[PDB]
RNA sequence: AGGUUCGAAGACGAUCAGAUACCGUCGUAGUUCCGACCAUAAACGAUGCCGACCGGCGAUGCGGCGGCGUUAUUCCCAUGACCCGCCGGGCAGCUUCCGGGAAACCAAAGUCUUUGGGUUCCGGGGGGAGUAUGGUUGCAAAGCUGAAACUUAAAGGAAUUGACGG
């Protein structure tokens, strides 16, 4: 089980902060490598410029193209 | 019974000690236990004839308690006590059982063997152990007649005197019709009844088909 | 090992209570013991109890009165204030109706109605209701 | 038209029994529907929680059931949740009523705190248990509602509880053991002993035992 | 694929990129 | 072979043995004539193996009971089963072997020193239980 | 799952038991998990028998006994239909088959 | 059973149970006073003896040392000291 | 119950087994109440009144009613002292 | 050092559409011992340790304490082999509506929303991945510590019904 010593707080502290890495979100959120990868960089919208008009195959059960562009 | 009128007779000890109904099995279950006295070299547990007598008036005192005779049933699925259950059933107007007990007689309301009793008397927990089990769905009491070895899952008045021997059996069940119909207003309680215990007691059919034929032989010459 | 006797002695008398027993014994014997077990007989949740005294610590046999329904410890005997025992209240009795928090303060070892009826905080020691 | 075949049954028909708490008090099952109709009428709520298309495998494909969840009760302190599967959607919805119906369990109401007029909430938290799913149901005061999710929200409506505070853990997605862990709660409100119930309690006769000679003459 | 041999050739891949890296 | 009889003679036949037993017999053809009437039997080829099964189920029943049963039948066991009491008790042994353990418990009981009560040697060994496992 | 609460074995307070080579295929198996059969077989067939005693100089010969400890796989065992696949509550049984010794 | 009257047990179960599972400990050993043959003295020995004690008059040994209880060599005589 | 008007506010007041003071809910369809006939001093014959006791599901099912009841005969003197 | 048997690799003979295998005949390293490394197993009870409480039963191993009797010797006790018990520590088994749990099942995996006896390790959807990099250990094989980008709406567990099975 856990420790519930009176003065464990150290202890539960360190091992939340430990812990807490093993999340997705909070390592998402903290680790900075997904902000380094977001081709937005943090932000909510970006503008760019059209460089080609492309088709993109839907998934398997479905079928159609979805027009994208790259940008 | 704490008094006096309602207390152990020595022709009653010479008839229990007659059919037996102090010899249990070697095994003794933990509730059984306190009605145990002691068990012998030969690892026969030996009951408390006085315990059993007490447990005994326990039971008819609950069993005269109730107003409709019709409302209580006496139960067996053994041979070795379905003779003992129909004498008692017809002496004190209880309903009887006698042999194969029908799951879903005190549950199921469709088929024609349904019934609501208020008491169930048992001849043996672990051969009626169907329809104390059914008592559970029905808020039924039961009284039952328990051996040394013999559960009590589901029982109250449990008498621990023995469910083996066909005197046994017999004779005590006679004595729980004596006894409930003598607390009852039907017996004067000085001179003994006039129904004899052979009268309740089972006998096997290799015997049923020759004493008769005999004691015809003994007649005629 | 055995580190909480007033833990041990609890949940022997749960179980007990759980199980149905008319009487149960608890081997180690604590002063904290029999004034905890004190204020629940004062309620009423138990029956009378007896401490054998053998030279060593001693043993209790209490008689259950079958009206408790879980008499718990909180075994890291926190500071609990006057200004923050009735979330302890929220967090442990099932009702304000009843129930009862013990916790043991200076003035000695107490329920919370009667430690806030002479206003005073302490260390809480466990429960019962 | 209602030919009873029970001694209560018989009893509620001739009016021995006067309230339904008289047969909530010796415990004794209540196996025919038309009792508590009897005692409750034009007052019993119906609701369907849901219809499961449950189905079997076999070799013509899949052979569907459909099961009907029925909350039932009136909204004074009587509530009931029967489940019924069956061929037909309308049979197991009545199939469903009618074992709500008989599953009808009292509700005890207390207060949060300060008695002043009618109960309102539950008399203490108490907690209803089926599979993985548990439904503590916690006192409120008054005013606050049930707030709860919409399953054990109008089961509680039904049971006629006005203010409570509710916690559920496990898969709530399972409406079956939701409804049915809730009613469980709502159950055990009773079973639950207070300090104002530790008064030693007093025997009545039972309705079999006083009316005895009422069942030989009648129920022959 | 069996797990073990998955370890298998994954211990061959490595001893094969430990060999470019000895190289380089 | 092949002649197993259907539920529908069995129930048929159980069921007018109960209603008509006193009208009933043990003669086939008398049978067969008497369910003409009590019952509307569409087809004589079913008539007639439920009055086969008839007049086997009652000599059946002039010997003993069945599971169908009858009421006259209930109460003429029950009439004549209460035979055969003995002109003396089976419980009334002029002499009782008794263990000196259960002396102990008669004296205990105070009804101990019977005249009735005759002390067995207790048995010596033990040997009681059978051995453990196979051999 | 676990199929069965000893797991196919006898090793309870062990912690390693030697192996034994099945008798049919020399599978190694753990000498409590193979299936052990105890043959006290006739040295002599029962249609030899006949025979052997009248050929037999001596009055009256006691014929011998083959006793030999086979030991099986699981595999084998099931192979060679010693040991057959039962029903959830019949693998709970350990009385072993009547002898039909009547 | 529910009703086990735990204050005050039957001597048959307090001398039935363990030691220290008693209701109060109590040592299951005991003094005996022992005389040895051909003496006239009196040796006081604990009936769980894990030496080999023997009267100074008399050069016999009195009890080898065993698993639990002192083995008293034969011909010796022993009684118990207020139980 | 019993708001501090005085009034009784609750529907029904559940039995509690007398053997071991749990409350018998009403879908406790195990639990027993059960009457047990006293008799008159003298003749030993059924004087009409009798005496009540309820058991509960659970402690009837665990296997101890026939304790349980036992305990509440001696205790009201129905069975005798010297059981 | 020693190398009888067995037997990775390998050869040959079979089998097969193919057969780098399953089968057979050999057969190297190894398998054996001593010294020095390596530190991994479905290293499993897939189940932390210490402590307390909560049913029943029959056994079994060790020790101790009692008891009818049988046996071994001798002239008697012990003292051994059995028989009937009790106690304590064990490996376990059967049963139970104690209780728990998704259930399978478990007297522990119980005493858990009525949630707190003490304390250690450790998981956070499936893959990528036990991978890359860095450090460290090793003669080596490798061991320990150990991500990310990217990808995916499931992957899983227990039970049920069916369908199928060389
Ligand atoms: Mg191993
Ligand atoms: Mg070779
Ligand atoms: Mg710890
Ligand atoms: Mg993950
Ligand atoms: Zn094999």
């Amino acid at each position: 089980g856990k420790c519930r010593g009176l003065r464990t707080a150290r202890k539960l502290r360190s091992h939340r902060r430990d812990q807490k890495w093993h999340d997705k979100q909070y390592k998402k959120a903290h680790l900075g490598t997904a902000l380094k990868a977001n081709p937005f960089g943090g932000a909510s919208h970006a503008k760019g410029i059209v460089l080609e008009k492309v088709g993109v195959e839907a998934k398997q059960p479905n079928s159609a193209i979805r027009k994208c562009v790259r940008v | 019974g704490a008094l006096d009128v309602l207390q152990m007779k020595e022709e009653d000890v010479l008839k229990f000690l007659a059919a037996g109904t102090h010899l249990g099995g070697t095994n003794l279950d933990f509730q059984m236990e306190q009605y145990i006295y002691k068990r012998k070299s030969d690892g026969i547990y030996i009951i408390n004839l006085k315990r059993t007598w007490e447990k005994l008036l326990l039971a008819a005192r609950a069993i005269v308690a109730i107003e409709n005779p019709a409302d209580v049933s006496v139960i067996s699925s053994r041979n070795t006590g379905q003779r003992a259950v129909l004498k008692f059933a017809a002496a004190t107007g209880a309903t009887p059982i006698a042999g194969r007990f029908t799951p879903g007689t005190f549950t199921n309301q469709i088929q024609a063997a349904f019934r609501e009793p208020r008491l169930l008397v048992v001849t043996d927990p672990r051969a009626d152990h169907q329809p104390l089990t059914e008592a559970s769905y029905v808020n039924l009491p039961t009284i039952a007649l328990c051996n040394t070895d013999s559960p009590l899952r589901y029982v109250d008045i449990a008498i621990p005197c023995n469910n083996k021997g066909a005197h046994s059996v017999g004779l005590m069940w006679w004595m729980l019709a004596r006894e409930v119909l003598r607390m009852r207003g039907t017996i004067s309680r000085e001179h003994p009844w006039e129904v004899m215990p052979d009268l309740y007691f089972y006998r096997d059919p290799e015997e049923i088909e020759k004493e008769e034929q005999a004691a015809a032989e003994k007649a005629v010459t | 090992v055995r580190m909480n006797v007033l833990a041990d002695a609890l949940k022997s008398i749960n179980n007990a209570e759980k199980r149905g027993k008319r009487q149960v014994l608890i081997r180690p014997c604590s002063k904290v013991i029999v004034r905890f077990l004190t204020v629940m007989m004062k309620h009423g949740y138990i029956g009378e109890f007896e401490i054998i005294d053998d030279h060593r610590a001693g043993k209790i046999v209490v008689n259950l009165t079958g009206r408790l329904n879980k008499c718990g410890v909180i075994s890291p005997r926190f500071d609990v204030q006057l200004k923050d025992l009735e979330k302890w209240q929220n967090n442990l009795l099932p009702s304000r109706q009843f129930g009862f928090i013990v916790l043991t303060t200076s003035a000695g070892i107490m329920d919370h109605e009667e430690a806030r009826r002479k206003h005073t905080g302490g260390k809480i020691l466990g429960f019962f209701f | 038209e209602w030919m009873p075949v029970t001694k209560l049954g018989r009893l509620v028909k001739d009016m021995k029994i006067k309230s339904l708490e008289e047969i909530y008090l010796f415990s004794l099952p209540i196996k025919e529907s038309e009792i508590i109709d009897f005692f409750l009428g034009a007052s019993l709520k119906d609701e369907v929680l849901k219809i499961m298309p449950v189905q079997k495998q076999t070799r013509a494909g899949q052979r569907t059931r459909f099961k009907a969840f029925v909350a039932i009760g009136d909204y004074n302190g009587h509530v009931g949740l029967g489940v019924k599967c069956s061929k037909e959607v309308a049979t197991a919805i009545r199939g469903a009523i009618i074992l709500a119906k008989l599953s009808i369990v009292p509700v005890r109401r207390g207060y949060w705190g300060n008695k002043i007029g009618k109960p309102h909430t539950v008399p203490c938290k108490v907690t209803g248990r089926c599979g993985s799913v548990l439904v503590r149901l916690i006192p409120a005061p008054r005013g606050t509602g049930i707030v709860s999710a919409p399953v054990p929200k109008k089961l509680l409506m039904m049971a006629g509880i006005d203010d409570c505070y509710t916690s559920a853990r496990g898969c709530t997605a399972t409406l079956g053991n939701f409804a049915k862990a809730t009613f469980d709660a709502i159950s055990k409100t009773y079973s639950y002993l207070t300090p104002d119930l530790w008064k030693e309690t007093v025997f009545t006769k039972s309705p079999y035992q006083e009316f005895t000679d009422h069942l030989v003459k009648t129920h022959t | 694929m069996r797990a073990k041999w998955r370890k298998k050739r994954m211990r061959r891949l490595k001893r094969k990129r430990r060999k470019m890296r000895q190289r380089s | 072979m092949g002649r197993v009889r259907t539920k529908t003679v069995k129930k048929a036949a159980r069921v007018i043995i109960e209603k008509y037993y006193t009208r009933l017999g043990n003669d086939f053809h008398t049978n067969k004539r008497v369910c003409e009437e009590i019952a509307i039997i569409p087809s004589k080829k079913l008539r007639n193996k439920i009055a086969g099964y008839v007049t086997h189920l009652m000599k059946r029943i002039q010997r003993g009971p069945v599971r169908g049963i009858s009421i006259k039948l209930q109460e003429e066991e029950r009439e004549r089963r209460d035979n055969y009491v003995p002109e003396v008790s089976a419980l009334d042994q002029e002499i009782i072997e008794v263990d000196p353990d259960t002396k102990e418990m008669l004296k205990l009981l105070d009804f101990g020193s019977l005249s009735n009560l005759q002390v067995t040697q207790p048995t010596v060994g033990m040997n009681f239980k059978t051995p453990r496992g196979p051999v | 799952t676990k199929k069965r609460r000893n797991n196919g074995r006898a090793k309870k307070g062990r912690g390693h038991v030697q192996p034994i080579r099945c008798t049919n295929c020399a599978r190694c198996v753990p000498k409590d998990k193979a299936i052990k059969k105890f043959v006290i077989r006739n040295i002599v067939e029962a249609a030899a028998v006949r025979d052997i005693s009248e050929a037999s100089v001596f009055d009256a010969y006691v014929l011998p006994k083959l006793y030999v400890k086979l030991h099986y796989c699981v595999s084998c065992a099931i192979h060679s239909k010693v040991v057959r696949n039962r029903s959830r509550e019949a693998r709970k049984d350990r009385t072993p088959p009547p002898r039909f010794r009547p | 059973p529910l009703a086990k009257d735990l204050l005050h047990p039957s001597p048959e179960e307090e001398k039935r149970k363990h030691k220290k599972k008693r209701l109060v400990q109590s040592p299951n050993s005991y003094f005996m006073d022992v005389k040895c043959p051909g003496c006239y003295k009196i040796t006081t020995v604990f009936s769980h003896a894990q030496t080999v004690v023997l009267c100074v008059g008399c050069s016999t040994v009195l009890c080898q040392p065993t698993g639990g209880k002192a083995r008293l060599t034969e011909g010796c005589s022993f009684r118990r000291k207020q139980h | 119950m019993q708001n501090d008007a005085g009034e009784f506010v609750d529907l029904y007041v559940p039995r509690k087994c007398s053997a071991s003071n749990r409350i018998i809910g009403a879908k406790d369809h195990a639990s027993i109440q059960m009457n047990v006939a006293e008799v008159d001093k003298v003749t030993g014959r059924f004087n009409g009144q009798f005496k009540t006791y309820a058991i509960c599901g659970a402690i009837r099912r665990m296997g101890e009613s026939d304790d349980s009841i036992l305990r509440l005969a001696k205790a009201d003197g129905i069975v005798s002292k010297n059981f």
